[PDB]
């Protein structure tokens, strides 16, 4: 039985929190409470293999020292912005950029969360920017999701498996 | 349990047959005798007494059903551990 | 704590055990065990209520006089095919026409899921086939799911739920 | 040679699951059926038993392993029979 290192980052208040308890514990967190750095372990089977996944949801994009120690010990990486906020879609090109600096390489377990994806209503970041952001990133691995809704929770943790294992 | 599997090729000398099976090391030896019986597809009769049996490697023996499975050493002859499923009485 | 009580139906191979099992249990059954009738209930939060789901999962058409009575119960239907045997897409419709006359109505809380989406290799139906046979169905609902990879299983219980709260 | 379909209740998983069993074999057997449709889902299963729940003019108990699948008559309650797979 294997463990995978995934790391859940992303600006202030997109839903790495409600994402990550979501696939955990299968509740909504409706509250926002600021996170600092938080982590899960939970054994799920992945492709007929159990495996252990300690997920850690980290803070606003903030606790720098911290933030150096998660990207080189961290295996897989979801990148996640709200579709209702432009800014935090526009935030995630630099943290990809330090990710792959501080691996030394652009080979690194990635995906790109569009979060909130029930908030049609509010929607201001379209699909396709999130896809055609994907593909600069070397056809990134991309997904739409709602942790509110559970719509492509558990999808966004076992994609980061299944990259690892490759 | 749960964490790990082995295949073990089991032989069934009243059926005539062997069979590669995955067996839990860390589950009792009783739950890998389950694993061999739901392989059989009801073939036997009594299969209830039947019992896993480790072959000279020396003398054999049964298992003891309260056992982990990992409690018998794998033979290393062998590529793949081999047991025997024997009526037992 | 309301139930709802789900139906999952197709031809027979198509999938319905292995999502009904990945969904409730979190393994994938590789196996393939023919079923006659199994039933699942399950606790789960769905729009930040508990909500207690029973799942019918079903026979393939085999079992005429029990097909009546679980069409009378199921308050929500899967109509499951896989994209790699087109003759499981063509026996869907006439299960949901046994659905409208058996409950006189065709408001009925129902999606249609095409299954083994991981099999693209040997894929025989079109999504846009499914996305059509859905539109004609009175706009129903339209997942692509994968049991093996556990992408769209809970999101295919979750929407019936959300079909019978509305 | 023959075989008859028998809804089988297991509480401890809340599942249900009609089986195929063989009335002309012993009870044991038809708890084997059991046990190997449940894969392996059922901590400490060997301790569990086919038990007849309580119904119409009829109190609930554990089939006797040893006696032949047909000397229970069936409940008459539901289309199926119907018994159910509880720890001891
Ligand atoms: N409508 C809707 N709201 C959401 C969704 N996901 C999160 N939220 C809400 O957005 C707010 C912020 O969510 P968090 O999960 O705490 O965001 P975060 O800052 O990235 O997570 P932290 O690591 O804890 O700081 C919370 O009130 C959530 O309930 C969603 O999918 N849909
Ligand atoms: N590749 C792939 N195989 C699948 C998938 N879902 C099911 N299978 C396999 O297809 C076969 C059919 O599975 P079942 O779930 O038993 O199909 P079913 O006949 O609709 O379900 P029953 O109610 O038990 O009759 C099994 O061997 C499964 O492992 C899938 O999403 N992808
Ligand atoms: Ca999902
Ligand atoms: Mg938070
Ligand atoms: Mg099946």
């Amino acid at each position: 039985m294997r463990e995978y290192k995934l790391v859940v980052l992303g600006s202030g208040g997109v839903g790495k929190s409600a994402l990550t308890v979501q696939f955990v514990q299968g509740i909504f967190v409706d509250e926002y409470d600021p996170t600092i750095e938080d982590s899960y372990r939970k054994q799920v089977e992945v492709d007929a293999q159990q495996c252990m996944l300690e997920i850690l949801d980290t803070a606003g994009t903030q606790f720098t020292a911290m933030r150096d120690l998660y990207m080189k010990n961290g295996q897989g990486f979801a990148l996640v912005y709200s579709i209702t906020a432009q800014s935090t879609f526009n935030d995630l090109q630099d943290l990809r950029e330090q990710i792959l600096r501080v691996k030394d390489t652009d080979d690194v377990p990635m995906i790109l969360v569009g979060n909130k994806c029930d908030l049609e209503d509010e929607r201001v970041v379209g699909k396709e920017q999130g896809q055609n952001l994907a593909r600069q990133w070397n056809n990134c691995a991309f997904l739409e999701s709602s942790a509110k809704s559970k719509i492509n929770v558990n999808e966004i943790f076992y994609d980061l498996v299944r990259q690892i294992n490759r | 349990p749960g964490a790990s599997a082995v295949v073990v090729r089991v032989g069934i000398p009243d059926l005539q047959q062997t069979k590669c099976l995955r067996l839990d090391p860390a589950a009792p030896v009783w739950a890998a005798k389950q694993r061999v019986l739901c392989a059989l597809n009801h073939s036997l009769q009594d299969a209830l007494n039947y019992g896993l049996f480790q072959p000279p490697s020396r003398a054999g023996k049964f298992l003891d059903e309260e056992r982990l499975l990992q409690e018998y050493p794998p033979n290393l002859d062998t590529p793949l551990p081999y047991l025997e499923f024997r009526y037992k009485r």
